[PDB]
Protein backbone atom coordinates (compact mmCIF):
# COMPACT_ATOMS: atom_id res chain seq x y z
CA UNK A 1 0.00 0.00 0.00
CA UNK A 2 1.15 3.51 -1.00
CA UNK A 3 0.77 6.11 1.78
CA UNK A 4 -1.85 8.88 1.51
CA UNK A 5 -3.20 11.42 4.06
CA UNK A 6 -6.40 9.75 5.33
CA UNK A 7 -8.26 13.06 5.05
CA UNK A 8 -7.87 16.57 3.68
CA UNK A 9 -10.35 19.45 3.92
CA UNK A 10 -10.60 22.64 1.85
CA UNK A 11 -12.51 25.57 0.30
CA UNK A 12 -13.37 26.99 -3.22
CA UNK A 13 -11.02 29.02 -5.41
CA UNK A 14 -7.99 28.26 -3.21
CA UNK A 15 -5.88 25.14 -3.87
CA UNK A 16 -5.24 21.70 -2.32
CA UNK A 17 -2.30 19.29 -2.66
CA UNK A 18 -2.79 15.54 -2.14
CA UNK A 19 0.28 13.37 -1.47
CA UNK A 20 1.32 9.81 -2.30
CA UNK A 21 4.41 8.13 -0.86
CA UNK A 22 5.77 4.82 -2.10
CA UNK A 23 9.23 3.43 -2.74
CA UNK A 24 12.02 3.37 -5.28
CA UNK A 25 10.56 0.12 -6.69
CA UNK A 26 7.35 1.83 -7.86
CA UNK A 27 6.73 5.57 -7.80
CA UNK A 28 10.46 6.30 -7.92
CA UNK A 29 11.30 3.99 -10.82
CA UNK A 30 8.61 4.90 -13.35
CA UNK A 31 6.54 7.73 -14.70
CA UNK A 32 3.47 5.52 -14.25
CA UNK A 33 1.50 7.26 -11.50
CA UNK A 34 -2.28 7.46 -11.88
CA UNK A 35 -4.80 9.42 -9.84
CA UNK A 36 -8.35 8.18 -9.51
CA UNK A 37 -11.43 10.07 -8.35
CA UNK A 38 -14.44 8.27 -6.87
CA UNK A 39 -17.85 9.34 -5.50
CA UNK A 40 -19.92 7.32 -2.90
CA UNK A 41 -21.85 5.04 -5.28
CA UNK A 42 -19.81 5.19 -8.46
CA UNK A 43 -16.69 3.41 -9.69
CA UNK A 44 -13.26 5.14 -9.66
CA UNK A 45 -12.62 7.57 -12.53
CA UNK A 46 -9.27 8.35 -14.16
CA UNK A 47 -8.07 11.96 -13.78
CA UNK A 48 -4.29 12.00 -14.21
CA UNK A 49 -2.27 9.23 -15.86
CA UNK A 50 1.47 8.68 -16.22
CA UNK A 51 2.28 11.23 -13.45
CA UNK A 52 0.97 14.41 -15.07
CA UNK A 53 -0.99 13.67 -18.29
CA UNK A 54 -4.66 14.68 -18.50
CA UNK A 55 -7.38 12.09 -19.22
CA UNK A 56 -10.21 13.19 -21.52
CA UNK A 57 -12.74 15.43 -19.80
CA UNK A 58 -10.53 16.69 -16.97
CA UNK A 59 -9.79 20.33 -16.02
CA UNK A 60 -6.32 21.81 -15.49
CA UNK A 61 -7.70 22.22 -11.95
CA UNK A 62 -5.99 18.85 -11.49
CA UNK A 63 -2.23 18.66 -12.05
CA UNK A 64 0.18 15.86 -11.29
CA UNK A 65 3.76 15.90 -10.10
CA UNK A 66 6.41 13.59 -8.67
CA UNK A 67 9.34 14.11 -6.28
CA UNK A 68 11.56 11.02 -6.22
CA UNK A 69 9.18 8.73 -4.33
CA UNK A 70 6.33 11.18 -3.68
CA UNK A 71 3.41 11.65 -6.08
CA UNK A 72 1.30 14.76 -5.73
CA UNK A 73 -2.04 15.88 -7.12
CA UNK A 74 -2.43 19.66 -6.96
CA UNK A 75 -5.97 20.99 -7.49
CA UNK A 76 -6.78 24.68 -8.24
CA UNK A 77 -9.83 26.93 -8.78
CA UNK A 78 -11.55 24.44 -6.42
CA UNK A 79 -15.20 23.53 -6.91
CA UNK A 80 -17.50 21.31 -4.81
CA UNK A 81 -18.35 18.12 -6.72
CA UNK A 82 -15.13 16.64 -5.35
CA UNK A 83 -16.14 16.06 -1.71
CA UNK A 84 -15.09 12.40 -2.02
CA UNK A 85 -12.17 10.11 -2.64
CA UNK A 86 -8.74 10.33 -4.27
CA UNK A 87 -6.69 7.15 -4.77
CA UNK A 88 -3.16 7.10 -6.21
CA UNK A 89 -1.65 4.19 -8.12
CA UNK A 90 1.75 3.26 -9.56
CA UNK A 91 3.26 0.39 -11.53
CA UNK A 92 5.71 -1.65 -9.51
CA UNK A 93 8.78 -3.52 -10.67
CA UNK A 94 7.15 -6.87 -10.09
CA UNK A 95 4.92 -5.85 -12.98
CA UNK A 96 2.01 -5.19 -10.66
CA UNK A 97 -0.15 -2.22 -9.69
CA UNK A 98 -0.16 -0.74 -6.18
CA UNK A 99 -2.83 1.66 -4.85
CA UNK A 100 -2.60 4.23 -2.09
CA UNK A 101 -4.88 3.96 0.94
CA UNK A 102 -7.13 6.77 -0.31
CA UNK A 103 -7.28 10.46 0.54
CA UNK A 104 -10.86 10.88 1.78
CA UNK A 105 -11.48 14.56 0.91
CA UNK A 106 -14.08 16.89 2.51
CA UNK A 107 -14.29 20.23 0.56
CA UNK A 108 -16.61 23.12 1.58
CA UNK A 109 -18.20 25.36 -1.05
CA UNK A 110 -21.62 23.70 -1.14
CA UNK A 111 -24.40 24.21 1.39
CA UNK A 112 -25.48 20.74 2.51
CA UNK A 113 -28.44 18.47 2.75
CA UNK A 114 -28.43 17.79 6.50
CA UNK A 115 -29.63 14.34 7.67
CA UNK A 116 -33.09 13.67 9.09
CA UNK A 117 -32.49 11.24 11.94
CA UNK A 118 -35.03 8.97 13.51
CA UNK A 119 -34.20 6.81 16.51
CA UNK A 120 -36.55 4.02 17.65
CA UNK A 121 -36.17 2.27 21.11
CA UNK A 122 -36.61 -1.53 21.43
CA UNK A 123 -40.24 -2.53 20.88
CA UNK A 124 -42.07 -4.10 23.85
CA UNK A 125 -42.63 -7.21 21.78
CA UNK A 126 -38.86 -7.53 21.22
CA UNK A 127 -37.84 -6.99 24.84
CA UNK A 128 -40.60 -9.50 25.71
CA UNK A 129 -38.81 -11.94 23.41
CA UNK A 130 -35.54 -11.28 25.33
CA UNK A 131 -33.70 -9.14 22.72
CA UNK A 132 -33.32 -5.37 22.09
CA UNK A 133 -32.51 -3.40 18.95
CA UNK A 134 -32.09 0.35 18.75
CA UNK A 135 -32.77 1.56 15.21
CA UNK A 136 -31.35 4.73 13.73
CA UNK A 137 -32.73 5.83 10.37
CA UNK A 138 -30.80 8.50 8.53
CA UNK A 139 -32.13 10.12 5.39
CA UNK A 140 -32.05 13.15 3.02
CA UNK A 141 -28.35 13.83 3.38
CA UNK A 142 -25.97 15.17 0.76
CA UNK A 143 -23.15 14.61 0.21
CA UNK A 144 -23.35 10.86 0.89
CA UNK A 145 -20.72 10.63 3.58
CA UNK A 146 -21.66 10.04 7.19
CA UNK A 147 -20.11 8.76 10.41
CA UNK A 148 -22.44 7.20 13.00
CA UNK A 149 -21.67 7.03 16.74
CA UNK A 150 -23.63 5.43 19.55
CA UNK A 151 -23.50 6.28 23.26
CA UNK A 152 -25.08 4.72 26.34
CA UNK A 153 -25.66 7.70 28.60
CA UNK A 154 -22.58 9.84 28.02
CA UNK A 155 -20.07 7.11 27.11
CA UNK A 156 -19.41 5.67 23.60
CA UNK A 157 -20.58 2.21 22.58
CA UNK A 158 -18.94 0.33 19.70
CA UNK A 159 -20.02 -3.31 20.11
CA UNK A 160 -23.37 -4.56 18.77
CA UNK A 161 -23.40 -1.92 16.06
CA UNK A 162 -24.19 -2.63 12.42
CA UNK A 163 -24.19 0.34 10.04
CA UNK A 164 -24.89 0.43 6.32
CA UNK A 165 -22.82 2.35 3.84
CA UNK A 166 -24.68 5.40 2.59
CA UNK A 167 -26.72 4.51 -0.53
CA UNK A 168 -28.62 6.82 -2.86
CA UNK A 169 -32.15 7.75 -1.97
CA UNK A 170 -34.62 8.36 -4.73
CA UNK A 171 -34.22 12.16 -4.40
CA UNK A 172 -30.49 12.32 -5.17
CA UNK A 173 -29.81 12.54 -1.50
CA UNK A 174 -28.62 9.60 0.59
CA UNK A 175 -29.84 7.22 3.26
CA UNK A 176 -28.20 4.89 5.79
CA UNK A 177 -29.21 3.08 8.93
CA UNK A 178 -27.53 1.83 12.04
CA UNK A 179 -28.56 -0.89 14.45
CA UNK A 180 -27.55 -1.26 18.11
CA UNK A 181 -28.03 -4.73 19.65
CA UNK A 182 -28.64 -4.75 23.40
CA UNK A 183 -29.72 -7.13 26.13
CA UNK A 184 -33.05 -5.98 27.60
CA UNK A 185 -31.16 -5.59 30.87
CA UNK A 186 -28.66 -3.18 29.29
CA UNK A 187 -31.54 -1.11 27.80
CA UNK A 188 -33.43 -0.98 31.13
CA UNK A 189 -30.32 -0.16 33.17
CA UNK A 190 -29.32 3.16 31.56
CA UNK A 191 -30.65 6.72 31.69
CA UNK A 192 -30.52 6.74 27.86
CA UNK A 193 -28.97 5.63 24.56
CA UNK A 194 -28.14 8.05 21.75
CA UNK A 195 -27.50 7.83 18.05
CA UNK A 196 -25.33 10.62 16.68
CA UNK A 197 -24.90 11.20 12.95
CA UNK A 198 -21.94 13.30 11.84
CA UNK A 199 -22.13 14.76 8.36
CA UNK A 200 -20.04 17.73 7.26
CA UNK A 201 -18.50 18.83 10.55
CA UNK A 202 -22.06 19.11 11.86
CA UNK A 203 -23.74 16.56 14.10
CA UNK A 204 -27.31 15.52 14.77
CA UNK A 205 -28.07 13.48 17.88
CA UNK A 206 -31.28 11.65 18.69
CA UNK A 207 -31.78 10.27 22.21
CA UNK A 208 -34.20 7.68 23.67
CA UNK A 209 -34.86 6.41 27.23
CA UNK A 210 -36.72 3.59 29.02
CA UNK B 1 -19.72 3.34 -26.42
CA UNK B 2 -16.84 1.46 -24.67
CA UNK B 3 -18.73 -0.41 -21.90
CA UNK B 4 -17.95 -3.12 -19.31
CA UNK B 5 -20.92 -4.88 -17.57
CA UNK B 6 -20.39 -7.16 -14.56
CA UNK B 7 -22.47 -10.08 -13.32
CA UNK B 8 -25.00 -9.61 -10.51
CA UNK B 9 -24.21 -9.51 -6.77
CA UNK B 10 -23.52 -12.87 -5.13
CA UNK B 11 -23.33 -14.72 -1.89
CA UNK B 12 -21.16 -17.59 -0.75
CA UNK B 13 -20.46 -19.54 2.39
CA UNK B 14 -16.92 -19.22 3.76
CA UNK B 15 -14.59 -21.87 2.31
CA UNK B 16 -16.34 -21.67 -1.08
CA UNK B 17 -15.53 -20.40 -4.58
CA UNK B 18 -16.96 -17.43 -6.43
CA UNK B 19 -16.82 -16.60 -10.15
CA UNK B 20 -17.47 -13.10 -11.64
CA UNK B 21 -17.90 -12.19 -15.27
CA UNK B 22 -17.26 -8.98 -17.12
CA UNK B 23 -18.92 -8.48 -20.48
CA UNK B 24 -17.36 -6.00 -22.89
CA UNK B 25 -19.03 -4.11 -25.71
CA UNK B 26 -17.95 -1.18 -27.85
CA UNK B 27 -14.64 -3.00 -28.19
CA UNK B 28 -12.96 -6.36 -28.55
CA UNK B 29 -12.09 -7.66 -25.09
CA UNK B 30 -8.92 -9.47 -26.20
CA UNK B 31 -7.31 -6.28 -27.61
CA UNK B 32 -6.80 -4.83 -24.17
CA UNK B 33 -5.50 -5.95 -20.79
CA UNK B 34 -8.21 -6.64 -18.22
CA UNK B 35 -7.43 -5.56 -14.64
CA UNK B 36 -9.28 -6.68 -11.56
CA UNK B 37 -9.36 -4.58 -8.44
CA UNK B 38 -11.66 -4.75 -5.43
CA UNK B 39 -13.12 -2.47 -2.74
CA UNK B 40 -14.35 -3.70 0.63
CA UNK B 41 -17.43 -1.70 1.69
CA UNK B 42 -16.20 1.54 3.24
CA UNK B 43 -12.57 0.57 2.60
CA UNK B 44 -10.05 1.43 -0.15
CA UNK B 45 -9.16 -0.05 -3.56
CA UNK B 46 -6.98 -3.15 -3.80
CA UNK B 47 -5.50 -4.10 -7.18
CA UNK B 48 -5.85 -7.87 -7.66
CA UNK B 49 -4.72 -8.86 -11.22
CA UNK B 50 -4.02 -8.17 -14.83
CA UNK B 51 -4.68 -10.63 -17.61
CA UNK B 52 -3.69 -10.72 -21.26
CA UNK B 53 -6.82 -12.26 -22.89
CA UNK B 54 -4.82 -13.43 -25.93
CA UNK B 55 -2.06 -15.28 -24.10
CA UNK B 56 -3.90 -16.00 -20.87
CA UNK B 57 -0.85 -14.58 -19.06
CA UNK B 58 -1.82 -13.25 -15.63
CA UNK B 59 0.09 -11.61 -12.82
CA UNK B 60 -1.34 -11.14 -9.30
CA UNK B 61 0.21 -10.05 -6.04
CA UNK B 62 1.56 -12.72 -3.70
CA UNK B 63 -1.62 -12.23 -1.67
CA UNK B 64 -3.93 -13.38 -4.48
CA UNK B 65 -1.51 -15.73 -6.23
CA UNK B 66 -3.09 -19.11 -5.39
CA UNK B 67 -6.74 -18.14 -4.79
CA UNK B 68 -7.39 -16.49 -8.16
CA UNK B 69 -8.03 -17.97 -11.62
CA UNK B 70 -8.55 -15.46 -14.39
CA UNK B 71 -9.89 -16.76 -17.68
CA UNK B 72 -11.58 -15.35 -20.77
CA UNK B 73 -14.10 -16.42 -23.35
CA UNK B 74 -13.46 -13.97 -26.16
CA UNK B 75 -16.04 -15.78 -28.25
CA UNK B 76 -18.46 -14.05 -25.86
CA UNK B 77 -16.34 -10.92 -25.14
CA UNK B 78 -16.46 -12.00 -21.49
CA UNK B 79 -13.73 -12.01 -18.82
CA UNK B 80 -13.87 -14.16 -15.69
CA UNK B 81 -12.47 -13.94 -12.22
CA UNK B 82 -12.63 -16.97 -9.93
CA UNK B 83 -11.74 -16.56 -6.26
CA UNK B 84 -11.26 -19.65 -4.05
CA UNK B 85 -11.41 -20.13 -0.26
CA UNK B 86 -13.65 -17.15 0.45
CA UNK B 87 -13.73 -15.75 3.98
CA UNK B 88 -15.40 -12.64 5.40
CA UNK B 89 -12.36 -10.52 4.44
CA UNK B 90 -13.11 -11.50 0.82
CA UNK B 91 -16.28 -9.45 1.06
CA UNK B 92 -16.19 -6.53 -1.37
CA UNK B 93 -17.18 -4.96 -4.64
CA UNK B 94 -15.12 -6.61 -7.42
CA UNK B 95 -14.33 -4.33 -10.34
CA UNK B 96 -13.02 -5.18 -13.75
CA UNK B 97 -11.32 -2.43 -15.69
CA UNK B 98 -9.86 -1.98 -19.14
CA UNK B 99 -6.16 -1.17 -19.32
CA UNK B 100 -3.68 -0.68 -22.13
CA UNK B 101 -3.58 -1.93 -25.70
CA UNK B 102 -2.01 -5.37 -26.12
CA UNK B 103 1.19 -5.47 -28.20
CA UNK B 104 4.36 -7.64 -28.26
CA UNK B 105 6.61 -4.65 -28.91
CA UNK B 106 5.20 -2.31 -26.26
CA UNK B 107 4.30 -3.56 -22.78
CA UNK B 108 1.35 -1.76 -21.19
CA UNK B 109 0.35 -4.64 -18.89
CA UNK B 110 1.37 -3.05 -15.56
CA UNK B 111 0.18 0.43 -16.59
CA UNK B 112 -2.56 1.50 -14.13
CA UNK B 113 -4.40 3.35 -16.91
CA UNK B 114 -7.96 2.18 -16.35
CA UNK B 115 -9.97 4.15 -18.94
CA UNK B 116 -13.17 2.10 -18.44
CA UNK B 117 -14.79 0.41 -15.48
CA UNK B 118 -17.53 -2.07 -14.81
CA UNK B 119 -20.21 -0.96 -12.33
CA UNK B 120 -18.86 -3.47 -9.82
CA UNK B 121 -19.99 -6.82 -8.47
CA UNK B 122 -20.76 -7.13 -4.77
CA UNK B 123 -19.86 -10.51 -3.31
CA UNK B 124 -20.97 -11.30 0.22
CA UNK B 125 -19.68 -14.06 2.45
CA UNK B 126 -21.90 -15.65 5.09
CA UNK B 127 -22.22 -19.07 6.65
CA UNK B 128 -25.96 -18.37 6.86
CA UNK B 129 -28.77 -20.60 5.64
CA UNK B 130 -32.29 -19.51 4.70
CA UNK B 131 -34.13 -17.97 7.66
CA UNK B 132 -37.47 -16.22 7.98
CA UNK B 133 -37.53 -12.65 9.39
CA UNK B 134 -38.76 -11.50 12.77
CA UNK B 135 -40.95 -8.41 12.31
CA UNK B 136 -41.36 -5.92 15.20
CA UNK B 137 -43.49 -2.78 15.25
CA UNK B 138 -41.77 0.61 15.52
CA UNK B 139 -44.29 2.60 17.63
CA UNK B 140 -44.83 6.31 16.78
CA UNK B 141 -42.84 8.51 19.27
CA UNK B 142 -45.97 9.12 21.44
CA UNK B 143 -44.73 12.72 21.15
CA UNK B 144 -43.99 12.83 17.40
CA UNK B 145 -46.70 14.33 11.76
CA UNK B 146 -45.60 11.09 13.35
CA UNK B 147 -42.97 8.51 12.38
CA UNK B 148 -43.95 4.85 12.78
CA UNK B 149 -42.52 1.69 11.20
CA UNK B 150 -41.42 -1.95 11.09
CA UNK B 151 -38.14 -3.67 11.99
CA UNK B 152 -37.38 -6.72 9.86
CA UNK B 153 -34.80 -8.51 11.91
CA UNK B 154 -32.42 -11.44 11.26
CA UNK B 155 -33.50 -12.92 7.92
CA UNK B 156 -31.65 -14.59 5.02
CA UNK B 157 -31.27 -14.18 2.15
CA UNK B 158 -32.48 -11.02 0.38
CA UNK B 159 -34.90 -9.75 -0.58
CA UNK B 160 -37.53 -8.78 1.92
CA UNK B 161 -40.15 -6.73 0.06
CA UNK B 162 -42.29 -4.35 2.10
CA UNK B 163 -45.53 -2.42 1.63
CA UNK B 164 -47.97 -0.62 3.94
CA UNK B 165 -51.72 -1.21 4.19
CA UNK B 166 -51.50 -3.60 1.22
CA UNK B 167 -50.29 -0.73 -0.93
CA UNK B 168 -53.09 1.65 0.03
CA UNK B 169 -50.41 3.83 1.74
CA UNK B 170 -47.31 4.85 -0.30
CA UNK B 171 -46.78 8.52 0.51
CA UNK B 172 -43.98 9.05 3.08
CA UNK B 173 -42.96 5.40 2.99
CA UNK B 174 -39.22 4.79 3.19
CA UNK B 175 -38.09 1.18 3.23
CA UNK B 176 -34.34 1.20 3.96
CA UNK B 177 -31.67 -0.99 2.27
CA UNK B 178 -30.92 -4.03 4.43
CA UNK B 179 -27.75 -4.02 6.56
CA UNK B 180 -25.58 -7.14 6.19
CA UNK B 181 -24.74 -8.03 9.77
CA UNK B 182 -21.57 -9.70 10.99
CA UNK B 183 -23.68 -12.67 12.11
CA UNK B 184 -24.34 -13.08 8.38
CA UNK B 185 -28.05 -12.31 8.52
CA UNK B 186 -29.88 -9.23 7.22
CA UNK B 187 -32.02 -6.66 8.95
CA UNK B 188 -33.94 -3.77 7.45
CA UNK B 189 -36.51 -1.27 8.48
CA UNK B 190 -39.33 0.46 6.75
CA UNK B 191 -40.68 3.70 8.09
CA UNK B 192 -43.66 5.85 7.14
CA UNK B 193 -44.56 9.36 8.39
CA UNK B 194 -48.25 9.99 8.95
CA UNK B 195 -50.36 12.96 10.12
CA UNK B 196 -50.39 12.89 13.96
CA UNK B 197 -54.18 13.10 14.39
CA UNK B 198 -54.52 9.94 12.25
CA UNK B 199 -53.12 7.79 15.09
CA UNK B 200 -55.80 5.94 17.05
CA UNK B 201 -58.24 6.13 14.12
CA UNK B 202 -56.32 4.80 11.10
CA UNK B 203 -54.82 1.34 11.59
CA UNK B 204 -51.33 0.80 10.16
CA UNK B 205 -49.95 -2.49 8.91
CA UNK B 206 -46.71 -3.29 7.21
CA UNK B 207 -46.78 -6.15 4.72
CA UNK B 208 -43.38 -7.84 5.00
CA UNK B 209 -42.78 -10.52 2.39
CA UNK B 210 -39.84 -12.96 2.29
CA UNK B 211 -40.27 -15.35 -0.63
CA UNK B 212 -37.04 -17.29 0.08
CA UNK B 213 -38.60 -18.77 3.24
CA UNK B 214 -42.18 -18.58 1.90
CA UNK B 215 -43.34 -16.40 4.79
CA UNK B 216 -45.64 -13.39 4.76
CA UNK B 217 -46.10 -11.13 7.79
CA UNK B 218 -48.71 -8.39 8.05
CA UNK B 219 -47.66 -6.63 11.26
CA UNK B 220 -50.03 -4.26 12.97
CA UNK B 221 -48.32 -1.11 14.26
CA UNK B 222 -49.84 0.82 17.13
CA UNK B 223 -49.10 3.53 19.68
Amino acid sequence: VLTQPASVSGSPGQSITISCTGSSSDVGSYNLVSWYQQHPGKAPKLMIYEVNKWASGVSDRFAGSKSGNTASLTISRLQAEDEANYFCSSSTNSATVIFGGGTKLTVLGQPKGAPSVTLFPPSSEELQANKATLVCLISDFYPGAVTVAWKADSSPVKAGVETTTPSKQSNNKYAASSYLSLTPEQWKSHRSYSCQVTHEGSTVEKTVAP
Amino acid sequence: QVQLVQSGAELKKPGASVKVSCKASGYTLSDYYVHWLRQAPGQGLEWVAWINPTSGRTISPRKFQGRVTMTTDTSMNVAYMELRGLRSDDTAVYFCARGGWISLYVDYSYYPNFDSWGQGTLVSVSGASTKGPSVFPLAPSSKSTAALGCLVKDYFPEPVTVSWNSGALTSGVHTFPAVLQSSGLYSLSSVVTVPSSSLGTQTYICNVNHKPSNTKVDKRVEP
